[PDB]
């Protein structure tokens, strides 16, 4: 009614009619009162999930949601790290709010964002203490999306709803930001093609090829198992369902299955995948150092750095190895076994970067 | 219904536009081009008698219902500021009187002379022409040195004509335009009109909060009059140290208007400023 | 004071594109071509209303071969115009594809067409200028033209002096045998003459029609259309004021940083085309100049200069129609985004843009008309290679008595000498404008 | 800002493949040949910005450069209603004639003669692209005419630029037929030695086990070149899809080959699709691609040493289901149907990817095979053999002294034997776990 001024057909002969019937009973049923109470739900939620489904586009706000709340725009996602990550290396400030969505928005104009009257309603947002006057010493540190939702469908969207979509967003943007450092390594390896090969050339290369199968594996389950079965089990439960509640239930169980899939609820496991994080930037700036092949300085922090790559290797396989004899989470195994597409854990004793500068 | 058939909003409307807000383009450009002939040359403009012959021989022309409305009556710093105080009239009939009120009527003329300043602006960097400049090495450098700053200025200029054109007029015009319509109660149509007014009266930079801001535009402004004079004076009214101050003291300016501008944005004081900031510095 | 415009018809091509634009201006603003008009809209800043209270053009048609006069004359138009507005003048069959010839024989009706000029600019109160229609291949032509621009720059300094110069193709040879001489004759009067001229390619313009219509023939009828079109695209502005620009005088003042420097690259949107739709169809703001863009869509040959010391000084774009400011504003972002226009080397540039209004008896291919002045110095290999024909025949000492059986040529040829210079001087500030020092 | 990459088809076999694949994108985007698209082939999600270039109308005009030194091809081509959708000024005309004669020697002495007349052309596309990341080779090394100036190309392009990546869709001679062309041994020799220190990738492409499919696959015993443009346009179109829709993963061109080139100096990828044009779950497709016949290369010839797949990929268009891939993980795993190298890693990816809706589909899911395997390192040893009893012979090296590049010496195909010889021995030993070793 609210939205109407800014719902029960013509049943309400019949709702009244009942309750005068309740009424009526000498004794109360509360049996009775329960069947009442059920149809009319039944009634209102069939309302009101044909209000929703087919005339208020839930379909598209979802699909809209997993584009860019969720990732499904490469080209887009990966432009605007290109040009921010120049801005968001350093803690933020007043303005890097306003540009960075204008290089958002410029981004997607050239990568053909022009169809979308939601770009306008698509926006950002950077959190930092030095903004509100350990802050964020980068942009990268804490962004958010900024997306309106408008009658009806802003009643299914909980705030809380949006910080998991905030949070998973700056999960995927990390790994995102590994995969790109990851890339450009490969690329400047490649260049060394021209030259001839040195032992720190060869050590570079086979940390880098092993910590590009861990992100690989890690993106590849992420894209497919984290999303594509949620996704797929959300849809086939809103196209059976015909009730508000059950296609409310339905995306809240689609959620938890996803932040399930996140392993960021696993405090061991989360900051394990930190650490590997800081470790593969610290091996991009390292590669960064020298433009050419690495000097002895090179060399030197190229191995302290396999030597934490090795001891977090071995606490990663540890605590993939946490419990494979009892009861376990079934997507970390599917996680682990796609690691061991041949045991190469196993033949690699466990760990990865167990071989010799 | 009957006040539309009967007074005729509609068409009282289209005559605000049409004088008031720099629409009926033809006549008002000769009006104010006479003004700025009638200034360069010394001539006398602040006659009165001068105004309302000049006033009823623009309007008689398309607008006999309005030749009788636009009236100017202005009597008489900065040489923008001697067209400070103009005088410009309208009829409101009753009940159309309800609609209109003196408040209307001023800021109306605050909008219609904030045009005027930009259009003498406009008409002075464009009644120049280089081969007059000509006609009348260090005298090619002095030359250069001008063709750069006239450069510079008028593209200052064109940025503030189309910034009024669509920031100020073109958007709010045709919002208003719509919304007219779409308003059946005179108390809301009332509120309506007042909305539009106080939006594009924000527009135009007249709030206080604003005030340095067009103080400094202004400023530039001037720059151009003794400019266009020292443009028709020939080049023994300049030097180099004369166009170079001038040019200096106009990228102060600029620099210092960019700066608040990007200032203001980020703050969030005002999204339609981003506009003239993107045209500052588009060049 | 209000303005007018006056075109002055001259030459076989010129009288023939200027007598086609005057029809269709007639025709878009529904007026019989006898001068009787039939149902904010300007008809009258470009017609004038005679005593006989008919919109009878503001025009002077002349030409030294009245063959063309008499086909205006037999068509219904020459109602439309007065007949003393019409004055033919035969000396024996015009110059004879001649500068010299052409300029001589204007000299010799210098009164019997000043007397019509002056009458017509008294009539008008204020005037927006002086308009030279004409192809200068044909000497006749170009003597004529210069002959005009001499006496009117001497009799009327302070009025604005535009030439619709039908420009043949340098690159290729003319049947004219002194026909670089006469480009070269006519050019040197523009530069000095002539306060700004457009460029019009008579190949670029035959490659267009070849292309847009799919047509194999050189019809001159559909470049006549074609440049009525331009013309007619050009005075909507005057006819509609919409925000700015009531005047030719803040178009033309936007494209000139030089006195000398003022020729114009021409392209218009929507063209007439028989390889694309013609019906109404919504563009962005972004659409319309990324159209224009294309060579495909700017009538002339000569392109654009990023690789050289030539970069974009005004880039000015004339939108008619519905605007909306977000169009605007991403329109001017992802041109300069995408590096479609270049700065003098020696300062900032800027892009001019035109917020306009249509006036709904224009036909329309689309909801917004666009036009675009390039100011772009890439245009200068036209004039190098009429130079390099200049130099050539003249090292070839070849048509030299064309102007030897001239007396003025016949004192010596050192008048085509100068114009070489003035020539020369125009390409080295062609090739100077990317530097700070202009000369 | 988009990841650009510019189509060069080359030669004879390589113009035909790039003309099939401009068709091929064409009808994958609705696109009508002038740069017309129709309008309900455009309300999706794909791309139109890596081999397309959107023009001044959005309308796709291909990012495609023609060059050969046979003015027949492009005088064909251009013949095609496609010439209006392709950039004219990008299309190159042989100049010389005569050409190469189908000799490395010849055609790269008339590249290195017309260096200057395609690197204007080159930069003039490049200037026009934003953020390009790598140039394409679409080339048949067997004609030589195409391999000179593919390899002069690749020098001067590696030259020129640091970060621009190239990538080589080489077309291998048919070994199963011997053409007129004896000197394709010492031709492709040459231009591995380009190919082993210019080319960043080479997709093996080779004709031998093309003609051996077409011949029953497709009941078709003529060994035309049409059947086999044919199907090697539709494999590269169905490698292109994850360039040209919107995903997660696969993106972008260098994350295309960084997970399939651990090793700068071990690159020759090899590459599989199915359902196969003959004229249900990933289990099935797995089985189809791992099933030797259903491999569009010829393999290696000595299974008793055992090679090994260095990487495994696996693309796929259409119906997706997580747990087909779970299960053709599981039983991959225990049919032990791929080779692993022990040194390194070599497990399994697989990408799912979406079916064109503007065409007609014939498969709810395609799945196409990306491999990196020691076993082609077998047929560089196939190639260097019918090199080295040419180079034994002693015969028809005058063609090469007809060139004063070759008639000085022949250090260059000494050279190019060489590095083969050390390619293959390093496939040799990526088969033992010792690789990390070296």
């Amino acid at each position: 009614e609210n939205q109407n001024v800014n719902i029960l057909k013509d049943q309400e002969d019949t709702f009244a009619a009942e309750l005068h019937r309740l009424k009526q009973q000498p004794l109360f049923s509360l049996v009775d009162f329960e069947q009442v109470v059920d149809r009319i739900r039944s009634t209102v939620a069939e309302h009101l999930w044909k209000l929703m489904v087919e005339e208020s586009d839930l379909l598209g706000q979802l699909k809209i949601i997993k584009d860019f709340y969720l990732l499904g725009r490469g080209e887009l996602f990966q432009a605007f790290i290109d040009t921010a990550q120049h801005m968001l290396k350093t803690p933020p400030t007043a303005v890097t709010e306003h540009d960075v969505n204008v290089a958002f928005q410029q981004s997607a104009h050239k990568v053909l964002l022009d169809d979308d009257n939601l770009l306008p309603l698509l926006h950002l947002t950077i959190e930092y203490h030095g903004k509100e006057h350990e802050a964020p010493a980068s942009g990268w540190a804490a962004l958010g999306l900024s997306y309106k939702v408008q009658w009806p469908l802003h009643i299914l969207f909980t705030p809380a709803v949006l910080e998991k979509y905030n949070v998973v967003f700056k999960y995927l943007l990390s790994v995102r930001r590994v995969q790109a450092e990851l890339q450009h390594c490969w690329a400047l390896q490649m260049q060394r093609k021209h030259l001839k090969s040195n032992q720190t050339d060869a050590v570079k290369w086979r940390l880098r090829n092993h910590m590009a199968f861990l992100v690989d594996n890690l993106q590849y389950y992420l894209q497919v198992d984290v999303l594509e079965s949620q996704f797929s089990q959300l849809l086939h439960q809103i196209n059976s369902t015909r009730d508000f509640e059950s296609i409310r239930l339905a995306h809240d169980h689609f959620l938890s299955n996803l932040l399930a899939q996140s392993f960021i609820l696993l405090k061991p496991v989360f900051h394990c995948l930190n650490e590997i994080l800081d470790l593969c930037h610290s091996f991009c700036s390292l590669v960064s150092q020298n433009l050419g092949p690495l000097d002895e300085r090179g060399a030197a922090q190229l191995s302290i750095l396999v030597k934490g790559f090795s001891r977090q290797s071995s606490l990663l396989f540890k605590i993939l190895s946490s419990v494979r004899n009892h009861q376990i989470n079934s997507d970390l195994a599917q996680l682990l076994l796609r690691l061991d597409y041949n045991k190469y854990y196993t033949q690699a004793g466990g760990t990865l970067g167990s071989f010799g500068m | 219904r009957t006040l539309k058939k009967d007074y005729r909003l509609v068409e009282y409307l289209q005559a605000m536009r049409n004088f008031f807000l720099m629409e009926g383009g033809d006549t008002m450009y000769d009006f104010y081009t006479s003004i700025f002939d009638k200034i360069r040359e010394k001539e006398t403009w602040q006659n009165v008698s001068f105004l309302n012959v000049q006033l009823q021989e623009a309007v008689g022309q398309r607008y006999p219902e309005d030749s009788s409305r636009l009236s100017i009556s202005f009597e008489n710093k900065l040489p923008v500021h001697t067209l400070d105080g103009l005088t410009l009239s309208y009829k409101v009939p009753w009940p159309v009187d309800i609609v209109i009120s003196l408040e209307c009527q001023k800021i109306y003329n605050q909008v219609f002379l904030l045009l005027l300043q930009i259009k003498w602006a406009k008409y002075s960097l464009d009644v120049l022409l280089f081969g007059e400049l000509a006609s009348s090495e260090p005298v090619r450098q002095q030359i250069h040195r001008m063709f750069l700053l006239r450069v510079k200025l008028m593209h200052f200029v064109n940025s503030l004509h189309n910034y009024i054109m669509t920031r100020i007029l073109h958007s709010t015009g045709l919002e208003f335009q719509h919304q007219v319509e779409e308003a059946k109660d005179l108390d809301q149509l009332i509120k309506i009109h007042y909305r539009y007014l106080s939006t594009i009266h924000d527009r135009c930079l007249l709030r206080e909060k604003v005030s340095f801001v067009k103080e400094a535009i202004m400023k530039v402004l001037n720059l151009a009059l003794m400019f266009a004079d020292g443009w028709q004076a020939g080049l023994g009214a300049w030097q180099m140290e004369s166009i170079e101050k001038m040019e200096s003291d106009f990228k102060n300016c600029h620099m210092f208007l960019v700066t608040i501008l990007n200032k203001a944005v980020c703050r969030g004081s005002f999204p339609h400023l981003e506009s003239l900031a993107l045209s500052l510095m588009a060049g | 004071m209000p303005r007018e415009i006056i075109t002055l018809q001259l030459g076989q091509c010129g009288n023939q594109i200027g007598f086609e634009f005057w029809k269709q201006l007639c025709a878009e603003h529904g007026i019989s071509p006898e001068g009787i008009v039939e149902e904010t809209d300007r008809k009258d800043v470009f017609f004038y209303q005679a005593d006989d209270e008919h919109y009878i053009p503001r025009a002077v048609l002349l030409d030294l071969e009245p063959r063309v006069i008499h086909s205006i004359l037999n068509s219904p138009y020459a109602k439309l115009y007065n007949p003393e507005n019409i004055y033919l003048s035969e000396h024996g069959g015009g110059a004879g594809n001649n500068w010299a010839s052409g300029f001589s024989q204007g000299e010799k009706i210098h009164e019997d067409i000043f007397d019509i000029i002056d009458r017509e600019a008294d009539g008008s109160d204020s005037l927006e200028g002086f308009v030279l229609c004409h192809s200068i291949a044909g000497g006749t032509g170009s003597g004529l033209g210069s002959y005009l621009l001499e006496r009117l720059n001497d009799r009327y300094p302070k009025k604005l002096v535009q030439t619709y110069s039908v420009f043949p193709n340098q690159d290729e040879m003319s049947d004219v045998v002194v026909q670089p001489y006469n480009s070269l004759l006519t050019l040197k009067r523009l530069t000095q003459n002539a306060d700004c001229v457009v460029v019009l390619d008579n190949t670029a313009l035959n490659r267009i029609a070849t292309d847009r219509l799919h047509i194999q023939n050189p019809s001159f009828s559909q470049i006549n259309q074609l440049v009525s079109t331009i013309m007619s695209a050009s005075t909507t502005t005057l006819r509609y004021p919409g925000y700015m620009n009531n005047d030719l005088i803040g178009l033309i003042a936007s494209l000139i940083p030089t006195p000398r420097l003022h020729f114009l690259m021409t392209g218009y949107t929507p063209l007439t085309t028989d390889q694309s739709v013609a019906s109404v169809r919504k563009t962005t703001v972004l659409d319309v100049m990324r159209r224009l863009l294309q060579p495909k869509n700017v009538m002339v040959s000569t392109g654009r200069d990023r690789q050289t010391n030539h970069c974009y000084i005004a880039i000015l774009n004339i939108i008619q129609g519905e605007v909306d400011p977000t169009q605007v504003h991403k329109s001017l972002q992802r041109i300069r985004e995408r590096k479609l226009a270049n700065f003098i080397p020696w300062g900032p540039a800027s892009i001019q843009v035109a917020l306009s209004r249509k006036s709904p008896y224009l036909p329309s291919a689309h909801r917004v008309s666009g036009l675009m002045m390039a100011n772009h110095t890439s245009i200068s290999s036209l004039f190098e290679s009429s130079c390099q024909q200049y130099d050539k025949l003249r090292k070839r000492e070849a048509f030299l008595e064309q102007f030897r059986k001239e007396d003025i040529f016949k004192e010596n040829f050192d008048e085509l000498d100068r114009s070489r210079e003035v020539v020369q001087e125009l390409i080295d500030e062609y090739h100077a404008a990317t530097r700070p020092d202009y000369i």
